[PDB]
């Protein structure tokens, strides 16, 4: 039930990002601002949503543009929240501790970044940048939100995937 | 002709630092879906008059 | 039920204003006073409303005016309170989420401005004036109040109905 909520907001929400013919990220619609990570370089696979004007900040390695009027239904609703748990993932589940975001397999692979992680409810928490490989686990280098501030969480040896 | 250049080119710096500073203190405002905060947005103008 | 009590309070509260002949908005009775959208067009079929003095304002799109003592029994019950979730209106039910008054139905059609928005205690929210096409959904730029204060909601790309 939860999965194909996910599942469904996921196609109505992530684009795949093109640059020379292979993935190199997701641009996702979150609120009312499209997002991509700056370090990951392409087009989106979109043609309303390429010709945006984006906002580069390269201190929190983020991009956004504010979406069209025509795509605003067709975007997800977040939230500044993080009790411990869990959360889900479109590759599994994310074990939140500590304030560390962690990847129980360590299944992550370079071109995902730019996937988000979800809420119980179904609500956008964070954006993932790249992981970090501690041991088994993998810790989460991931742009997350306050009340009104971003903030960009990096855990030491992390790898811009 | 110094003199003129000089001034000019110091006067461009200034212009270009308030700018750049004006630009780093409001860009993590357009990453979040959230308030401008009147007060600042009073004394630091940005593009976004009325809207958000 | 809450239904059939709604559109007893329609009828009780709302009159329609027609010019040319036909109808383009309708004024209705909220706590002791007149409202009236002030972008619309046309006179209430009223003796008793037609000849008030309405103030104008321009900044909320809105006019006001006090009603009479015969009149006050036949006036609406106002709140200030807007908890998130699911609202009556007149064509169908409306979702609050987000800060925003949206339209599931997305069959917004020129000529409904004025209807007032219900919550499920029968108190009014809101008041339509028109919205902006958000592909399947309709975002309702709205006049809402505080605890003593109006503000005005307006989507970008909003038309007015």
């Amino acid at each position: 039930k939860r999965e194909r909520m996910c599942m469904k907001i996921e196609n109505d929400c992530i684009f795949e990002v093109k640059h020379e013919g292979k993935v190199t990220g997701y641009a996702c619609l979150v609120g009312d601002k499209v997002m991509k990570p700056a370090h990951v370089k392409g087009v989106i696979d979109n043609a309303d949503l390429a010709k945006l004007a984006f906002k580069k900040s390269s201190k929190y390695d983020l991009e956004c543009a504010q979406i069209p009027v025509h795509m605003r239904s067709d975007a997800s609703k977040y939230t500044h929240e993080k009790p411990e748990g869990h959360y889900n993932w479109h590759h599994g589940a994310v074990q939140y501790s500590g304030g560390r975001f962690t990847i129980p397999t360590g299944a992550g692979k370079p071109g995902d970044s730019g996937r988000p992680i979800f809420d119980n409810k179904g609500r956008v928490v964070a954006i993932v940048l790249g992981g970090a490989n501690e041991g088994s686990r993998t810790a989460l280098s991931v742009v997350t939100w306050n009340k009104d501030m971003v903030t960009r969480v990096t855990p030491e040896g992390s790898e811009e995937w | 002709v110094g003199m003129s250049l000089l001034a000019l080119i110091s006067i461009f710096a200034s212009c270009y630092m308030l700018v750049a500073a004006r630009s780093k203190c409001l860009t993590p405002y357009a990453l979040t879906p959230g308030a401008a905060v009147p007060w600042t947005l009073g004394i630091l103008c940005c593009a976004p008059r009325a809207h958000a």
